[PDB]
C-alpha cells in the first residue's frame, strides 16, 4: 500500500495544482467576451479593423473598452464554404455582419441571402447578430449622382415610403433616408420573420472611417447580455 | 471535348453500376435474420469529468484504457485519469479555436489542430518539467479537421480544403497528399494496420487510401448529405459513416459496395460520431438531439438508448479493451458508459 | 485547361475503379459473423461484467 | 385546538422540506452554483434554521398557552427570532442589490462583485443581525425601558418606544425601500427595453412578476410590524391577533423559498431535471 | 450516387418563353429545399430564385420577380422555372442546386462557386 499510496499522493497534488490554474483561468475566460466579424468579400471589414485596432486561418483582435476586455476574431484563410466551421462561432457574445450598401454583382441580395442563412441556423439561434450597413457616404453620392441600383434591381423600392419613426440626421436629402431606410426594413423583415425572441438584431448605419464603431460595439453587447440576464430572470 | 470527357465519366460510373450490381444476389439483412438478436443494453454513467468551460469537440481513448486526452474551444487540452478522474496534464494552446486532438500509440505525443490550419504535436516526456509544443505542422489551405497518429514519427491530418497529407515530425513538411476530395474533409480513420485510411468529405462520397501508394484505392457514395463521421469495423474490413441525413452505412471493401444502413423513422438529426465496439457487434453513434444511440450492427435494431449529456454529443469513443466508453457533449462534460 | 485537366483525372480514377478485384458480398457477409461471434466472448459491453474485475463502480 | 396544531404541523413540516429540497437542489448540481446563487442558498439556509429553531418553540407555547422551559430559554429565543427575521430581511435585500448589479451593469458586474466581495458582504450582514439582537441583552439596554408591562408569566418581546423603534426601522424600513427602489429601477429597465423592442416592425407578464414579488412580501411583513408600533404605544388589542399576525410572518417565511425557483428558469430547468424523474 | 440534371434552355429572341426543368435521383426530393442559381459570362454565382419543400412558401430575385416562376412536384423528382419575356441580359449557365440539409430552411454554400450538391446546368442564350 505504501508504493500505491505514494503515487496517489502525487496524483492528488496534481489535480490540487491542475484545479487552481483552472480555477485562475476560469476568471479571465468568463471576464472577456468573444464576438465575430463577418461581411461581404470586397466590404470594408478591414478598415474598421484597423480603426478599432488603433497565411493564418484566424485573425484575433484585442481591445478593451471601460475596463472590459474584448477579444475579436477574424476569418482568415478559409474557403469559401461555411456552413462547417461557422457552428464553432455559437457561444459568441454576438455576431458583427457587415454589408456594403452598394468581379461586381448583386452583393446586397447575396449579403441578404447570407444573412437568412445564419439567422435560421439552428445552432446560431441563440446568438444575436450586430449588423453594420457600411459605405453609406458611397451611397449617398450613388443616389445624388442619378444613375442608380436599388431602383433598378429593387422593384418594391418604388412602392416604398419613408417611415414616420425615421430619425435622419441634417443635411440629407429624402432619396438616400429612403434607401437606407428601405435597406434596413429589409433586413428587419428577414430578421423578424421568425419571431422567436431568443435573439435580435441591432442594425447600425456607419461609415468605414467612423471612431464610435467600438461603442457602438461596446452599447451592442451590454444591451445583449443584459437582456440575457433579464431573460434568466424570467423577466422578459 | 469537355462533352466527350463527361460523357465518358457517366458511362463510366453506369458500368461501375452495373458491376456492383451484379455481385448484390443477397442482402446482408435477409441472412442476418437467423442470429439471435443482442436484446436491450443497460448502460449508466459511471464517471463524470469536470473541469472544462466551453463545448468539448473532439477527444481521444488512450492505448491503454487508461489516460484520455480531451480539446475544448477554451484553448485547454487536459489530460484525465478514468479510474480515479485525477487530471495529469493542462496544456495551454496558443489559439482556442480547437477542431480535434490525437493521443500517440505510445503516449509519448499529443497532437491538436483547428481553425489555425496549424497543427501542434506536444511532448510528454517534460525533461524540464514542463510540457512543450515539440513541432507545429503549417502549411494548410483549409482548417485542420481531423488528425491521426500512425506512429510516433509520422501523423495523418485532414483539413477543410479537399486535402489530405501525411507529415514526417522530425523533418516538418508534407510527405505525400491526397486530392480525391471535392468537399471540405471531415473526419478520418486509419486502419488497424495502419496501411488503409478512410476519410469522409461534405459529398456524400467516402474515399479509400493507401498510405504507402499514396492514392485513391476505392470510392463509396450512397448518403443524402454530408459526412460527419468514420470509424473502421475491428476486422479492418469494412466501415461505417455518419450523415447529416440521420442515417448511418456500413461499407465493406471486399464487396465495393453498402451492406446495411441503420435509420429510423422518429429520428431526423444527423449523426456526429460513430465508434465499434472490439467484435463490432455493438455501433454507437451520436445523434444532435442531446443523446446517442447504440445499434446492433447484424440486426439494425436499437440496442438502447444513451441520454445522460444535456447538449450535442460532438465526440464518441470506446476503449482499445471495450472495458468502458467515454462520450463528449457541448455541456463541457464527459460521461463514461459500461 | 482546368476543367480538361479535372476530368481527364477523374477518368483515369474511374477507369482504375473499374479494373479492381470484388469479392462476393455473400462472402464478405459471412466473414462478418465469423468474426462477430468469434469475439463475442472478450465483449463486456456486449455482456456485462460483474463487478469482481470491473474497473468502473 | 386541535384543527390549528395540525395546520400548524404540516406547515412547519412543508417549510423544512421545502427548504431542504431547495438546499439539496443547489448543492448538488454544480450548474447552478454561482455566485448570485450564494445570497439564494445563504437565505433557504436561513429559512431552514428558522423553521428548525424558532416555529416549534413557538407553535408548542400556542398550543400549551404557558411556557414550559427556563426563562433565560425564553429569552434566548426571543432574541434569536429577532435576529432570524433581520437576517432573513437583510438577505432579501442583498438578494435584490445583486440582481440589480446585475441587470444595472453586467458587464462590470464581475469587476463590481467578486466572491470574496459577496462573502463579505453576507458575513456582515449576518455579524450586523446578530449584533443588533444580541447587543441589548449583552449590555442589559432593555432595562432602560420602563413602558413595559409587569410580566403576568408569559414572556413576550419587549416594546419600549426607543429600542422597538430602531430595531423596526433599521432590521425592516431601511431594507424595504432599498429593495423597492431597486425593483423600481428593473422595472423602468425592463419597460423601456420592452418598449426599444417593440420599435421594430416586420409586457403585462414582468409587470405581474414583480408585482406579484413585491406585494407578497409587503402585505405578509407590513402587518406585523404595524401591529408592534401599536403595541410600542401600549394600545389595547386583542393578543390573539397579534398571534395570528406572528404566524403570518412565520407564513411568510415558509412561502418565500418555493416562490423564487419558480422565477427563476434555470432553477426551473433543474426541477424539470430532478423532480419529474422519481 | 446523387446526381442533379438539368434539361430545356436553348437560343431564343428576346420577348419568347422558354421551360427549363430539373430532374432529381438518389436522393428524397421532398425532404430538401431547391434552389435556382445562373451565372452570366464574365460573372460569378448568384441567386435567382428558391422553393421550400411543400411548395408554400416562394421567392424570386428582384429583377426576375413577376417574370419567371419555379415549381415542384415530388411525385417525378422534378424542378421546374418557367421563364418568359427574355431579356439581353438573360444570358447565363443556369444550374439546379439542392439545399445542403433536410429538415432545416437555412442553406448557406449554395452558390460558393464550388458547390458539389447541383447539376450540370444548361446553356441560355438571347439575341437578336
Ligand atoms: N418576529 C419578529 C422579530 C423581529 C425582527 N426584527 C424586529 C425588530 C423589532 C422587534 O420589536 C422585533 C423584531
Amino acid at each position: 500500500t505504501e508504493d500505491q499510496r505514494n503515487e496517489e499522493k502525487a496524483q492528488r497534488e496534481a489535480n490540487k495544482k491542475i484545479e487552481k490554474q483552472l480555477q485562475k483561468d476560469k476568471q479571465v475566460y468568463r471576464a472577456t467576451h468573444r464576438l465575430l466579424l463577418l461581411g461581404a468579400g470586397e466590404s470594408g471589414k478591414n478598415t474598421i479593423v484597423k480603426q478599432m485596432r488603433i497565411t493564418s486561418g484566424i485573425f484575433e483582435t484585442k481591445f478593451q473598452v471601460d475596463k472590459v476586455n474584448f477579444h475579436m476574431f477574424d476569418v482568415g484563410a478559409q474557403r469559401d464554404e461555411r456552413r462547417k466551421w461557422i457552428q464553432c462561432f455559437n457561444d459568441v457574445t454576438a455576431i458583427i455582419f457587415v454589408v456594403a450598401s452598394s468581379n461586381q454583382t448583386n452583393r446586397l441580395q447575396a449579403a441578404l441571402k447570407l444573412f437568412d442563412s445564419i439567422w435560421n441556423n439552428k445552432w446560431l439561434r441563440d446568438t444575436s447578430v450586430i449588423l453594420f450597413l457600411n459605405k453609406q457616404d458611397l451611397l449617398a453620392e450613388k443616389v445624388l449622382a442619378g444613375k442608380s441600383k436599388i431602383e433598378d434591381y429593387f422593384p418594391e423600392f418604388a412602392r416604398y415610403t419613408t417611415p414616420e419613426d425615421a430619425t435622419p440626421e441634417p443635411g440629407e436629402d429624402p432619396r438616400v433616408t429612403r434607401a437606407k431606410y428601405f435597406i434596413r426594413d429589409e433586413f428587419l423583415r428577414i430578421s423578424t420573420a421568425s419571431g422567436d425572441g431568443r435573439h435580435y438584431c441591432y442594425p447600425h448605419f456607419t461609415c468605414a472611417v467612423d471612431t464610435e464603431n467600438i461603442r457602438r460595439v461596446f452599447n451592442d453587447c451590454r444591451d445583449i447580455i443584459q437582456r440575457m440576464h433579464l431573460r434568466q430572470y424570467e423577466l422578459l | 471535348e469537355l462533352d466527350q470527357l463527361r460523357q465518358e465519366a457517366e458511362q463510366l460510373k453506369n458500368q461501375i453500376r452495373d458491376a456492383r450490381k451484379a455481385c448484390a444476389d443477397a442482402t446482408l439483412s435477409q441472412i442476418t435474420n437467423n442470429i439471435d438478436p443482442v436484446g436491450r443494453i443497460q448502460m449508466r454513467t459511471r464517471r463524470t469529468l469536470r473541469g472544462h468551460l466551453a463545448k468539448i469537440y473532439a477527444m481521444h481513448w488512450g492505448t491503454d484504457s487508461r489516460l484520455l486526452v480531451s480539446a475544448s474551444q477554451d484553448g485547454k487540452l487536459i489530460i484525465w485519469d478514468s479510474y480515479t478522474t485525477n487530471k495529469v496534464h493542462a496544456i495551454p494552446l496558443r489559439s482556442s479555436w480547437v477542431m480535434t486532438c490525437a493521443y500517440a500509440p505510445s503516449g509519448n505525443y499529443v497532437a491538436c489542430g483547428g481553425l489555425d490550419n496549424i497543427c501542434s504535436i506536444y511532448n510528454l516526456k517534460t525533461r524540464e518539467g514542463n510540457v512543450r509544443v515539440s513541432r507545429e505542422l503549417a502549411g494548410h489551405t483549409g482548417y485542420l479537421s481531423c488528425c491521426r497518429f500512425l506512429d510516433d514519427n509520422q501523423i495523418v491530418t485532414s483539413s477543410g480544403d479537399t486535402t489530405c497529407a501525411l507529415w514526417d515530425i522530425e523533418t516538418g513538411q508534407q510527405t505525400t497528399t491526397f486530392t480525391g476530395h471535392t468537399g471540405d474533409v471531415m473526419s478520418l480513420s486509419l486502419a488497424p494496420d495502419t496501411r488503409l485510411f478512410v476519410s469522409g468529405a461534405c459529398d456524400a462520397s467516402a474515399k479509400l487510401w493507401d498510405v504507402r501508394e499514396g492514392m485513391c484505392r476505392q470510392t463509396f457514395t450512397g448518403h443524402e448529405s454530408d459526412i460527419n463521421a468514420i470509424c473502421f469495423f475491428p476486422n479492418g474490413n469494412a466501415f461505417a459513416t455518419g450523415s447529416d441525413d440521420a442515417t448511418c452505412r456500413l461499407f465493406d471493401l471486399r464487396a465495393d459496395q453498402e451492406l446495411m444502413t441503420y435509420s429510423h423513422d422518429n429520428i431526423i438529426c444527423g449523426i456526429t460520431s460513430v465508434s465499434f465496439s472490439k467484435s463490432g457487434r455493438l455501433l454507437l453513434a451520436g445523434y444532435d438531439d442531446f443523446n446517442c444511440n447504440v445499434w446492433d450492427a447484424l440486426k439494425a435494431d436499437r440496442a438502447g438508448v444513451l441520454a445522460g449529456h444535456d447538449n450535442r454529443v460532438s465526440c464518441l469513443g470506446v476503449t482499445d479493451d471495450g472495458m468502458a466508453v467515454a462520450t463528449g457533449s457541448w455541456d463541457s462534460f464527459l460521461k463514461i458508459w459500461n | 485547361t482546368a476543367s480538361i485537366a479535372q476530368a481527364r483525372k477523374l477518368v483515369e480514377q474511374l477507369k482504375m475503379e473499374a479494373n479492381i478485384d470484388r469479392i462476393k458480398v455473400s462472402k464478405a457477409a459471412a466473414d462478418l459473423m465469423a468474426y462477430c461471434e468469434a469475439h463475442a466472448k472478450e465483449d463486456p459491453l456486449l455482456t456485462p461484467v460483474p463487478a469482481s474485475e470491473n474497473p468502473f463502480r | 385546538s386541535g384543527w390549528v396544531a395540525a395546520a400548524l404541523c404540516v406547515v412547519i413540516a412543508l417549510t423544512a422540506a421545502a427548504n431542504s429540497l431547495l438546499i439539496a437542489l443547489i448543492c448538488t448540481q454544480p450548474a447552478l452554483r454561482n455566485t448570485s446563487n450564494f445570497f439564494l442558498v445563504s437565505l433557504f439556509t436561513s429559512d431552514l434554521m428558522v423553521g428548525l429553531v424558532v416555529m416549534p418553540p413557538a407553535m408548542l407555547n400556542a398550543l400549551y398557552g404557558r411556557w414550559v422551559l427556563a426563562r433565560g430559554l425564553c429569552l434566548l429565543w426571543t432574541a434569536f427570532d429577532v435576529m432570524c427575521c433581520s437576517a432573513s430581511i437583510l438577505n432579501l435585500c442583498l438578494i435584490s442589490l445583486d440582481r440589480y448589479l446585475l441587470i444595472l451593469s453586467p458587464l462590470r458586474y464581475k469587476l463590481r462583485m467578486t466572491p470574496l466581495r459577496a462573502l463579505a458582504l453576507v458575513l456582515g450582514a449576518w455579524s450586523l443581525a446578530a449584533l443588533a439582537s444580541f447587543l441589548p441583552l449583552l449590555l442589559g439596554w432593555h432595562e432602560l425601558g420602563h413602558a413595559r408591562p409587569p410580566v403576568p408569566g408569559q414572556c413576550r418581546l419587549l416594546a419600549s418606544l426607543p429600542f422597538v423603534l430602531v430595531a423596526s426601522g433599521l432590521t425592516f424600513f431601511l431594507p424595504s425601500g432599498a429593495i423597492c427602489f431597486t425593483y423600481c429601477r428593473i422595472l423602468l429597465a425592463a419597460r423601456k427595453q420592452a418598449v426599444q423592442v417593440a420599435s421594430l416592425t416586420t409586457a403585462l407578464k414582468a409587470s405581474l412578476t414583480l408585482g406579484i414579488l413585491l406585494g407578497m412580501f409587503f402585505v405578509t411583513w407590513l402587518p406585523f410590524f404595524v401591529a408592534n408600533i401599536v403595541q410600542a404605544v401600549c394600545d389595547c388589542i386583542s393578543p390573539g391577533l397579534f398571534d395570528v399576525l406572528t404566524w403570518l410572518g412565520y407564513c411568510n417565511s415558509t412561502m418565500n423559498p418555493i416562490i423564487y425557483p419558480l422565477f427563476m428558469r434555470d432553477f426551473k430547468r433543474a426541477l424539470g431535471r430532478f423532480l419529474p424523474c422519481p | 450516387q446523387v446526381q442533379l440534371q438539368e434539361s430545356g434552355g436553348g437560343l431564343v429572341q428576346p420577348g419568347g418563353s422558354l421551360r427549363l426543368s430539373c430532374a432529381a435521383s438518389g436522393f428524397t426530393f421532398s425532404n430538401y429545399k431547391m434552389n435556382w442559381v445562373r451565372q452570366a459570362p464574365g460573372k460569378g454565382l448568384e441567386w435567382v430564385s428558391d422553393i421550400s419543400q411543400s411548395g408554400a412558401s416562394i421567392s424570386y430575385t428582384g429583377s426576375v420577380k413577376g417574370r419567371f416562376t419555379i415549381s415542384r412536384d415530388n411525385a417525378k423528382n422534378t424542378l421546374y422555372l418557367q421563364m418568359n419575356s427574355l431579356k439581353p441580359e438573360d444570358t447565363a449557365v443556369y444550374y439546379c442546386a439542392r439545399c445542403p440539409a433536410p429538415f432545416t430552411r437555412d442553406c448557406f454554400d449554395v452558390t460558393s462557386t464550388t458547390y458539389a450538391y447541383r447539376g450540370q446546368g444548361t446553356q441560355v442564350t438571347v439575341s437578336s
